[PDB]
RNA sequence: GAACCGGGACGUGGCGGUUGACGGCAACGUUAGGAAGUCCGGAGACGUCGGCGGGGGCCUCGGGAAGAGUUAUCUUUUCUGUUUAACAGCCUGCCCACCCUGGAAACGACUCAGUCGGAGGUAGGGUCCAGCGGCUGGAAGAGCACCGCACGUCGCGUGGUGUCCGGUGCGCCCCCGGCGGCCCUUGAAAAUCCGGAGGACCGAGUGCCGUCCACGCCCGGUCGUACUCAUAACCGCAUCAGGUCUCCAAGGUGAACAGCCUCUGGUCGAUGGAACAAUGUAGGCAAGGGAAGUCGGCAAAAUGGAUCCGUAACUUCGGGAAAAGGAUUGGCUCUGAGGGCUGGGAACA
RNA sequence: GGUAGUAGCAAAUAUUCAAAUGAGAACUUUGAAGGCCGAAGAGGGGAAAGGUUCCAUGUGAACGGCACUUGCACAUGGGUU
């Protein structure tokens, strides 16, 4: 049966901190307790053992990561740019 | 399973009825929890000085002991003399003065 | 027990283990009956359909033969 | 009486020389079975909460035997105890982890919950890991219980019987295993010990070189150790109703280390006697009314556990909520449902 | 000194009977009975702190807010491997 009308993980708080501040930290809360692809085995099977640390349970390789996300949108945007940056420098 | 009641020292000092305490034992020992239902399966024999008491079934020298101390209660003799497992024989119980 | 003694299949273990999990069934007795009656369904519809099978090509069967006596009529 | 640790020195036996063992496809096994500077890994070594599982102790039920309690009546019944240390060998092998064969959708396996599998599941067969597991030695000669003989002033005397067989569990204390939840919190170091990479260097032919193997031999310093740990052994000027860290923890009722009663253990230590005036302190009741008392419902009373029905406004949708409001609850005699092991439609016995 | 033999001795349920000793017993010891602590104790040990309070024998005075034949007091001895 639903539980929950829209709370879903954040009803542990109960009525505490505001509608508001829960619905932002619900983004938090999901997140950093999913699983994530592995990249090196092809499994979903990575969590998060600290801020910003990723350890997949079945390959065992550790990643750092976002502090709430595997992938922060920043780090794609890196990526890119030191990828277009190395291509120019070899060429 | 055969039980020995060993009275011979109080019958010799006139303080016992070998019969009297035959008739107690036939009349109480219970079988299939009814009393005096001795029949084939339990038999009580007397002697000069010793009731033997045999059973087909398994018995338990725990209830000889218990009956005979009913008996010596009703006599009101309990107070001069206690059934004691005699040290050599398993299978048989004696009437002891204590004092 | 009744997968070891080959009473069902990996396949219908799979099934009501998936129900036990999901609270379909209260109790021992409850679980046996169901078993019971899917086996008996099953084996009935089986038959079933084995004997309507077999009465229409017994049906064909006949049917050709008359067919070809007919055609041979026809030839005489 | 029986063990162990550290250190020292040798002797005997054993082991290797294909100079530095053997076996297994493997996980790995076997009491031994090279080695110096140098280098590397592990253990020590780690938070908190929740479920589940294993072990030891306790609690609990039944039978056998021993003693005791009750016996106007009933009671094969009530009570007590029915034990096995360190250490050595063999066996076993939880939950995991690991290895071999094989290659899976009609996907399967699987936990209370999860989870796992072509990065090789299910299946079959194995290796290893824990143990506060089993058997034996220790060890019945000991301890305990019971029944006897003897000195009877001082034999710490002398002898016999038993110490047996099963069940049960969301039970309690401790330890362990394996999962899962939580963190913008991730929850010591060192001494010490073990293992490994490398191979400079090293020996002989009836003796040499090594040897973490077995047995044999010797030694092990200094200080603390009584007692209380508290309603009189500490502090509070005291033998002060205060204060002062922690380990163990039985039965009944009951959700319950709640309250109440009980067993082991402890204790009747609070200067005693007579009477039952007023006023007090602490604890109750009170006809009719029901806050009129009082600054104020202060105090007291009322409500209260569990089961069933039912529950508004408002709301941040999470709550409010045990809202509110109703019914039931004893004893006795029954009925039905909910399980385990064994045995080849066994849907049975 | 008066106060004055006055204020007070009242929390933690509770004592009773017989005997022994003693000059002296409600208060010491033995036995019996009736109660309490009720295993997060009034039970059984430790840490700190105390320092002989531990154990035996004996006891004039003081002390143990009544009393004591008694004792965590006093006196003599012993005890921590
Ligand atoms: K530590
Ligand atoms: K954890
Ligand atoms: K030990
Ligand atoms: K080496
Ligand atoms: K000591
Ligand atoms: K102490
Ligand atoms: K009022
Ligand atoms: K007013
Ligand atoms: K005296
Ligand atoms: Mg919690
Ligand atoms: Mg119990
Ligand atoms: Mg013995
Ligand atoms: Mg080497
Ligand atoms: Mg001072
Ligand atoms: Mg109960
Ligand atoms: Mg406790
Ligand atoms: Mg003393
Ligand atoms: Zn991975």
């Amino acid at each position: 049966t639903k539980r929950t009308k829209k709370a879903g993980i954040v009803g542990k708080y109960g009525t505490r901190y505001g509608a508001s501040l829960r619905k932002q930290i619900k983004k938090m809360e999901v997140s950093q307790h999913s699983k994530y692809f592995c990249e090196f085995c092809g499994k979903y099977a990575v969590k998060r053992k600290a801020v910003g640390i990723w350890g997949c349970k079945d390959c065992g390789k550790v990643k750092a990561g976002g502090a709430y996300t595997l992938n922060t949108a920043s780090a794609v945007t890196v990526r890119s740019t030191i990828r277009r940056l190395r291509e120019q420098t070899e060429s | 399973a055969t039980f020995v009641i060993d009275c011979s020292k109080p019958v010799e000092d006139k303080i016992m009825e070998i019969a009297s305490l035959e008739k107690f034992l036939q009349e109480r020992i219970k079988v299939g929890g009814k009393a005096g239902a001795l029949g084939d399966s339990v038999t009580v024999t007397r002697d000069k000085t010793k009731i033997t008491v045999t059973s087909d079934t398994t018995f338990s020298k725990r209830y000889l002991k218990y009956l005979t101390k009913k008996y010596l209660k009703k006599n009101n003799v309990r107070d001069w003399l206690r059934v004691i497992s005699s040290n050599k024989d398993r299978n048989v119980y004696e009437l002891r003065y204590f004092n | 027990k009744y997968r070891e003694s080959k009473k069902i299949d990996r396949h219908m273990y799979h099934d009501m283990y998936m129900k036990v999990k999901g609270n379909v069934f209260k109790n021992k007795r409850v679980l046996m009956e169901n078993i019971h009656k899917t086996k008996a369904e099953k084996a009935r519809e089986k038959t079933l359909s084995d004997q309507f099978e077999a009465r229409r090509a017994k049906n064909k069967a006949s049917r050709e033969r008359k067919f070809a006596r007919r055609e041979e009529r026809l030839a005489q």
